[PDB]
């Protein structure tokens, strides 16, 4: 069968490897 | 079609074999790099790293 639903906030990963902390930093 | 060569062909229609080699340095583990030999680490001092 199929049916839908709300994905909610998730499906989000580190984009690189590079280490932060207390950082708001922002990518595309 | 069809890519045939001739020896009778002059500059710029004679094959020209390519390998291109691409890089990815960027922060992430290494796993390809050069002959550069490894010495002790120190710590609490000043070193050019």
């Amino acid at each position: 069968t199929q049916s839908y639903t709300n994905s909610f906030t998730r499906g989000v990963y580190y984009p690189d490897k590079v280490f932060r902390s207390s950082v708001l930093h922002s990518t595309q | 079609q069809s890519y045939g060569f001739r020896p009778t062909y002059g500059v710029g229609h004679q094959p020209y074999r390519v390998v291109v080699l691409s890089f990815e340095l960027l922060h992430a583990p290494a796993t390809v790099c050069g002959p550069k030999k490894s010495t002790n680490l120190v710590k609490n001092k000043c070193v050019n790293f």
